[PDB]
């Protein structure tokens, strides 16, 4: 009795009221969806509150007078395809119309309204809307449907840990085997995704070897393994437009050296700190966090005794933030306030790193190292829940599946 | 991974 992957049709149409409570009488609100240019990507804004996935397609909603019941809800779509028919019998749209008949639908909507709300700063329907708007007033709505997206439902957040457990068992699976190419181990965690239950990859991935890892951007993925270096790796999949995100770290031989044990351990002394803090009754807020997690490493720095190399100050060594909020997006909703306290409902990543050089000035069995470690962590009252919580990540937890399985 |  779903409409989409673990979202019922009626919760669609709860969240279509929740917006309506905060607009004034004679408003009408106007999104318009995406095209084929390749798998196919709607406009998320528009996939939150339909979940309609087909290409030129136009969304209306209007309001007529000060009551919640008098709202009207309109598609236009093209004539496998729905129909109008089904649109309306599965989708629940009040009103529809074939996409063709644009030009003359549309402006009777205009013409009795006071309130226009549409974002004017590429589709092929959104070039032909604009068009026709260059004692009324036009306002817009992308920001204010963002605070709605970023605070998740119970069914929410069910969905996004099933697709977080599935990527967690295929790291596991693939800690118990050898690979001697970057391209062998990329191949092999896709398929892992995708025979376990998820529909396709989240983002473009990271199979960095050696030296390769100083690269925050490394893409290539066609390099040879040797069995003096660690390798880092950042992939996770999607199921239902919702997406995990996920990283670790591990040595190519299957042992730990003593230099190899001695960096890993700064990085997760610092993640284990910042994910305890993720309690909405402390009152942080995530750029709070981000000053917290500097202070921390350069106490492990002091530790390391390579904390005063001159020109290398900590800000080098470590030149990243520590994370972002999660859902429809990787990304998620960019612009609410990072300086607000954080709330109940909301997802955030907690992935901090670092990266040494190849200079004289630092140990010989440190140059040319880098680390990275990352979970998805959903933010409760007086708690918190780890959504990625089956993939190992302790020192002796590893060596155990490497040698063993 | 990282925004910045
Ligand atoms: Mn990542
Ligand atoms: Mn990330």
């Amino acid at each position: 009795g779903e409409l989409t992957p673990g979202i019922s049709a009626l919760e669609y149409y709860e969240r279509r009221i929740r917006l309506a409570e905060t607009l004034p009488p004679k408003s009408c609100v106007i999104l318009a969806g995406n095209d084929i240019q390749y798998p196919f990507q709607q406009e998320n804004d528009l996939f939150y509150l339909s979940g309609w996935n087909e290409p030129n397609s136009v969304m209306i909603l209007e309001k007529p007078t000060d009551s919640l019941s008098d709202t009207i809800f309109h598609m236009l779509v093209p004539p496998f395809r729905s129909g109008v028919y089904g649109v309306q019998e599965i989708f629940n749209a009040d009103e529809s119309a074939s996409i063709n008949d644009l030009s003359k639908y549309l402006p009777k909507i205009i013409n009795r309204n006071e309130f226009i709300y549409f974002d004017m700063l590429s589709s092929s329907n959104f070039k032909h809307i604009k068009s026709l708007l260059d004692n009324k007033t036009i306002k817009p709505i992308s920001k204010r449907i963002a605070e709605f997206r970023k605070i998740k439902s119970p069914q929410e957040l069910r969905i996004m840990r099933r697709a977080g457990q599935i990527s967690g068992r295929s790291f596991n699976q693939a800690f118990a085997k050898r690979f001697r190419n970057e391209r062998t181990l990329d191949s092999f965690l896709h398929y892992k995704f995708i025979s376990g239950g998820c529909d396709k990859d989240a983002y473009i991935p990271v199979v960095a070897t050696g030296s390769n890892s100083l690269c925050i951007h490394y893409t290539r993925n066609d390099d040879v393994m040797f069995d003096d270096e660690m390798v880092l790796v950042d992939a996770a999949g999607s199921l239902g437009g919702y997406c995990a995100d996920i990283s670790r770290t591990w040595p190519n031989s299957g042992k730990f050296t003593d230099a190899q044990r001695d960096l890993y351990e700064a990085v997760l002394n610092v993640q284990r700190d910042c994910i305890k803090l993720c309690k909405a009754s402390n009152n942080y807020s995530l750029h709070d966090i981000h000053e917290k997690s500097i202070t921390l490493m350069k106490q492990e720095l002091k530790n390391l005794g390579i904390d005063k190399v001159s020109g290398w100050n900590v800000e080098k060594l470590y030149p990243h933030y520590i994370g972002h909020n999660l859902g429809l997006d990787v990304h998620d909703v960019p612009k609410v306030s990072r300086y607000e306290p954080l709330k109940v409902g909301q997802v955030i990543t907690i992935e901090p790193g670092l990266y040494i050089p190849n200079e004289e000035s630092f140990p010989s069995y440190f140059r040319n190292v880098g680390i990275r470690i990352e979970d998805d962590i959903a933010i409760g009252e007086d708690t918190y829940t780890n959504l990625t919580v089956e993939a190992v990540k302790e020192i002796d937890d590893l060596e155990n599946v490497m040698q063993n399985g | 991974x990282p925004p910045a």
